[PDB]
């Protein structure tokens, strides 16, 4: 288990 | 698709025609080049001048498959570096992205959550102006249901990042009357049972915890305690990291903090995690037990009883070196704060042999530590008349040639210490 990420892209 | 691998000058070529379905089919395009796997043009459509462009579709209400894909290919964008964050933001998404809250298609609104995730997670100072543009309303507003089993789960994994985000990150931490209005829905996403929403609401909870006493204060008197212990049951890794540090936050806080958690049952748990084989977890436990052991008497005397002082033995003498020094400042602070019996008993555990075993690393400031983690029981044998029996299991396991050879070293505590230790009790 590890950090929340900051940003992410809704991805294809 | 027709939308598949265009070219950026397609897009704007697209995006400039006035035909609100060419800009749509140019849109598209753009959100599947931004959703690619290797290395998306995000530069190129920024240089191009696509986000004003797009924000303004973001207004298109008549026209909701374009706000859709507009929005998409915003925060995809917004995931980028902070530079690409700031175009976003500059291009006026925040409050357009804030009426998409509003709508009444689940997916619009669930994608501008997820946008509005991207820009607070950049730092607190779009964090903040997230919040001054009035999100936080509407976000709890789209978690005011009877049951939150009902929502859709990625919609509801989403709205939790975000708020999650909305509570993170420290030059400043987010404003205190925002954080009142949050902790009430966080305090019912951490009894939700999708293990997402659990991990999400567990880091927000440490972000929050992560501060000044009366930010610990704040979440303590939501009575979220049992709950993080609890979690700090959890099987699932994800889960028990962040409620360990979480824990872990609010017993750095007051004497008064600290007994919640121990009222709370979470010293049964450390065995465990003290044991964990996953690193983290152990550095993380130790830290922990290390401001357990800064406490009262009487705390460091429920560590005693939980059988915990082994536990610290075991963990000076093998782990990860990172963890050996967080063990290091638990022996040192119970021996501050320590009775005599208490210290006494850190002894018959055998915590010496492995205390000295450490005064052959090459951290000049784990030396300091275990040097009066020793002092302090000698101090301790001396209100007993022991130093001798106690020299003599220092002799008697290599101590006192590490000891001596300290003198010789560069430092003013160090030496300083080691000599005063020698000429005290070994002359």
């Amino acid at each position: 288990n590890e950090g929340s990420g900051s940003k992410r892209p809704k991805v294809e | 698709q027709g939308t598949v691998n265009w070219s950026v000058e397609d897009i704007v070529k697209g995006i400039n025609s006035n035909n609100l379905e060419s800009q749509l089919q140019a849109t598209q395009a753009a959100r599947k080049l931004l959703s690619r796997e290797k290395q998306p043009p995000i530069d190129n459509i920024i240089r191009a001048g696509l986000i004003p462009k797009f924000v303004s579709f973001l207004g298109k209400t008549d026209c909701s498959p374009i706000q859709f894909e507009s929005a998409w290919a915003l925060t995809n964008i917004a995931s980028g570096t902070s530079e690409q964050t700031k175009a976003v933001v500059d291009g006026g998404a925040i409050p357009a992205f804030i009426s998409l809250l509003a709508s009444p298609h689940a997916h619009i609104s669930e994608q501008a959550v997820w946008a509005l995730g991207n820009i607070a997670g950049d730092g607190s100072a779009f964090r903040d102006l997230v919040i001054k543009h009035g999100a936080i309303d509407p976000l709890l507003a789209l978690l005011a249901v009877p049951d939150l089993s009902t929502l859709a789960c990625g919609y509801l994994r989403n709205l939790t990042w975000t708020l999650s985000n909305l509570c993170r990150n420290k030059n400043p931490a987010p404003p205190l009357d925002a954080v009142e209005q949050i902790l009430p829905t966080l305090v019912r996403l951490l009894h939700h049972n999708d293990p997402e929403v659990l991990a999400d609401s567990c880091w927000a909870i440490s972000y929050l915890t992560d501060g000044p006493n009366e930010r610990i204060e704040m979440v303590v008197k939501k009575g979220v305690v049992p709950q993080l212990v609890k979690l700090l049951g959890a099987t699932e890794l994800p889960i028990v990291t962040p409620a360990l540090r979480a824990i872990g936050n609010i017993v750095t806080g007051t004497d008064e903090q600290t007994q919640k958690v121990i009222d709370a049952g979470a010293l049964a748990v450390f065995p465990s995690l003290l044991t964990n084989p996953k690193t983290n977890i152990q550095k993380e436990a130790t830290w922990t037990m290390s401001n357990i052991t800064a406490g009262r008497q009487d705390q460091i005397q429920q560590v005693v009883n939980h059988g915990l002082v082994p536990f610290l033995v075991g963990v000076l003498s093998k782990a990860d070196f990172k963890t050996q020094k967080e063990a290091a400042w638990a022996i040192t602070n119970y021996t501050s704060g320590g009775t005599v019996e208490q210290i006494v008993y850190l002894v018959h555990c055998g915590i010496i042999e492995p205390l000295m075993n450490l005064l052959s690393a090459k951290d000049t400031k784990i030396i300091q530590v275990i040097l009066d983690a020793i002092s302090n029981i000698f101090q301790a044998a001396e209100k007993l008349g022991e130093t001798e029996k106690l020299s003599i299991m220092i002799e008697e396991c290599g101590g006192l040639d590490k000891i001596e050879a300290l003198q010789r070293h560069e430092n003013e505590s160090v030496y300083k210490a080691s000599l005063n230790l020698i000429e005290k009790y070994f002359s």
